[PDB]
RNA sequence: UGACGGAGCCAGCGAGUCUAACCUUGGCCGAGAGGUCUUGGUAAAAACUCCGUCGGGG
């Protein structure tokens, strides 16, 4: 079959399953494209790993994300994690890893939640 | 693609394509006299006969953005600056024109006086931003300077 | 330099004092017994403009609207847009109920006594 | 015969008896010898009244339950001016379940005097509209078509709503009365009203009702009572069943 | 009175004016402000306006009369193997 | 930080052959018990986004 790679994202009770395969440069979430994210103010939070990396690095990859659980804010944060993990897991497997290293550095210089999700764990004093 | 037409207490925005009523502005106590768009096209004036002028955003009757209280006389013409895009010039039946910066919508930046009777149309001049043409209702077409003290025509 | 033109203050329509500042599709809503959507029906039956104030719309046709109002049955207008001591006995007949129950029970006899 | 006399004493007492001061509907009930075999569904079959119209549809509160998208069902019937002054309020079935739930079905029963739904979602109704409506046949949900075109096998449903023809149905459904078929013999039809008309109007309403119900031809809407009617009993909703047509 | 410059026209600029006789008359400053064309409406006209120079579509003449009338006069405006064939 | 409708879509803990009203008007059948039908009265995901309509208490 075609090359593929699969990552996971996690906010409070919302999970994201993103599959990244070689293709025509199309971006899909739940069948719908990315220009139809319903919270409508957080739509720039899911374009956010797209525009930090430059749109040329998504021109030949495909992204298909399912999301279940959570609400609205927790769902959008799951999509931006799974896209950013899905891009950086494709590039560590079939593309240059120095490309992966510059892709990873461009995310952790911005924000750590795009790569791994900090579990907001309780603490007793 | 739009033009504003004034009426009894209702400035309605039309269309150039459909030539039909897009929106209506029905937030007026007395009759609205003038309605001039700015050169940016975002914000349109509405001079009201009750005394105070209201300027808000185009294509939005809901958000009354600004309501400057002029003198208690009715305001016949409220025009925006052509080269500048932040200063409103209004007239009144109080025989004075006022130049309001919309940052300070409570005190007039330059109370342009010296008119004889009933200034009802004024205009700007595209070369010089300091020069404001002002027309009264007895002849005597005033030409005013706002870089100067601005209380007597050149 | 003359122009030929064509307003008034508050008006009465069968003892209903209505202001002349808002348009008639919501001005008639202050009249008792009149619904909101009933006003949009009765205005278009009376051949007026819905976004138009009550200061205009002259009194010869203002009386024409209010006669549509007072006789709704004959102008083919449907009428479905339109509209104690029994608590005194029932508690007092349970007051003696709790009073005799305090008499019946040999414990409940110390309210304000 | 004595049907005029039976209606005379029923009309006289209903404005005089303190218990009967509130019931304004008149029912004839029919008990037959044999039991008609069709069990009680909840789709009311209506019958015509060929001479005297019962109600005109501009004096009844009419609730319509439509399909889930409900955009052009709402839009066309509100802005056609054939039905614009006819329908009281239009609700989609999913929004009716979500909004009106609990004790608010009681005020929906009291305020709105007649309920009608399309043939699409009428079977889904009794679990969202409540058991208060299905206590007899006062506000039993009636029937309307919506499109005046049929669906064959594997054909895509073409959506259409003609307001003139659905207005003519509500003209055809408020002008007369309806029967709901039952397993046992006793079925009741609401013929006439106390103050809409009078005794000779009710009398030929009785005659046209028993003519349609005993029609041996015209099977699927009319051939319900078989053999012969044993008796008929005129009543209000709280009165006694006064006897006529003994054999 | 309204004025438009450099719009797509056989002349460079046009100056229009409402006359309170139903007449809106156009003038051009290059031809010493002489009259070129005049439309006539029924009632007297209190407001006259034309579309600006950069409409890129149907241009409009909007004239407003005393009798509550807005007169609008408008100038309007296979297979992929066979392409590789 | 309103009202009125109309769309948009997001959850997790739940599932014992266990899940759940009362009063009344009658008709027919039955020796009764009651059964069947009739009738009327009484009680019983949100948020958010978006689209338009709207601008003192008895």
């Amino acid at each position: 079959a075609v090359p593929s790679v699969q990552t996971f994202g996690k906010k409070k009770s919302a999970t994201a399953v993103a599959h990244v395969k070689a293709g025509k440069g199309l971006i899909k979430v739940n069948g719908s494209p990315i220009t139809l994210v319903e919270p409508e103010i957080l739509r720039f939070k899911v374009y956010e790993p797209l525009l930090l990396v430059g749109l040329d690095k998504f021109s030949n990859i495909d992204i298909r994300v399912r999301v279940t659980g959570g609400g609205h804010v927790s769902q959008v944060y799951a999509i931006r994690q799974a896209i950013a993990k899905g891009l950086v897991a494709y590039h560590q497997k079939y593309v240059d890893e120095q490309s992966k290293n510059e892709l990873k550095k461009a995310f952790t210089s911005y924000d750590r939640t795009l790569l791994i999700a900090d579990s907001r764990r309780p603490e007793p004093k | 693609h739009d033009f504003a037409v004034t009426s009894s207490t209702r400035v309605q925005i039309f269309s150039s394509r459909t030539r039909q009523v897009i929106k209506t502005f029905s937030r007026f106590k007395d009759v609205v006299y003038s309605a001039s768009f700015r050169s940016d096209g975002k914000l349109l004036c509405a001079g009201d006969a009750t005394g105070l002028v209201s300027v808000y955003d185009s294509y939005n009757p809901r958000t009354i953005l600004l309501s400057i209280n002029a003198s208690t006389h009715p305001t016949h013409v409220t025009k925006f600056h052509t080269q500048d895009n932040k200063i409103l010039a209004t007239a009144s039946d109080d025989r004075v024109t006022r130049l309001w910066d919309i940052s300070n919508a409570y005190e007039p930046q330059l109370e342009l006086t010296g008119a004889t009777d009933y200034v009802r149309t004024l205009s700007f001049i595209p070369a010089a931003p300091h020069l404001v043409a002002t027309g009264s209702y007895d002849g005597l077409i005033r030409l005013y300077d706002t870089r100067s003290s601005g209380s007597t025509p050149i | 330099s003359l122009v030929v033109q064509e307003f008034q203050h508050i008006l009465r329509l069968l003892n209903t004092n209505v202001d002349g500042n808002i348009k008639i599709v919501y001005a008639l809503t202050t009249i008792k017994g009149v619904g909101r959507r009933y006003s949009n029906l009765v205005c278009k039956k009376a051949d007026v403009d819905l976004h138009k104030r009550a200061g205009e719309l002259t009194q010869e046709e203002l009386e024409r609207i209010v006669q549509i109002m007072q006789n709704p049955t004959h102008y083919k207008i449907p009428a479905w847009f339109l509209n104690h001591t029994l608590a005194n006995n029932v508690e007092s007949k349970l007051r003696d109920d709790l009073e005799r129950l305090k008499k019946i029970r040999x414990x409940x006899x110390x309210x304000x006594x | 015969g004595l049907a005029e006399k039976a209606l005379k004493a029923l009309i006289l007492q209903c404005e005089e008896n303190p218990s009967l001061k509130n019931d304004k509907d008149i029912h004839i009930i029919i008990n037959t010898g044999k039991k008609m075999g069709i069990n009680r569904d909840n789709i009311p079959r209506i019958i015509p009244l060929t001479k005297y119209k019962l109600f005109k549809p501009r004096d009844l509160n009419i609730l319509l339950i439509t399909k889930d998208p409900s955009a052009l069902y709402r839009e066309t019937l509100t802005k056609d001016e054939h039905t614009s002054e006819l329908f009281k309020e239009i609700i989609s079935v999913k929004n009716l379940r979500r909004r009106f739930k609990g004790s608010k079905l009681t005020q929906l029963y009291k305020d709105f005097d007649l309920v009608v739904a399309d043939y699409r979602v009428h079977h889904l109704l009794p679990e969202v509209l409540g058991s208060r409506f299905y206590h007899g046949s006062k506000k039993l949900p009636y029937m309307i078509r919506m499109s005046k075109e049929v669906k064959l096998k594997r054909q895509q449903m073409v959506e259409k709503c003609d307001p003139i023809y659905v207005r003519a149905q509500l003209r055809s459904i408020c002008k007369n009365t309806s029967y709901i078929p039952n397993n046992d013999n006793c079925l009741s039809v609401r013929v006439g009203y106390i103050q809409k008309h009078s005794i000779p109007e009710i009398l030929q309403n009785i005659q046209d009702t028993i003519n349609f119900l005993t029609d041996k031809s015209k099977r699927p809407q009319g051939g319900v009572i078989k053999g012969g009617i044993i008796s008929i009993f005129v009543k209000t909703s709280n009165s006694t069943s006064l006897p006529i047509y003994q054999f | 009175l309204d004025y438009v410059e450099n719009f797509d026209s056989p002349m460079q600029s046009a100056l229009i004016a409402s006359s309170l006789d139903g007449h809106v008359k156009v003038f051009d400053p290059l031809d010493n402000f002489q009259v070129k064309f005049g439309w006539k409406f029924s009632g007297p006209v209190l407001s006259c306006a034309v579309s600006p120079s950069t409409a890129q579509g149907n241009r409009h003449l909007v004239a407003g009369l005393s009798s509550g009338l807005l007169a609008i006069r408008t100038k309007k405006k296979k297979s992929n193997n066979f392409q590789r064939m």
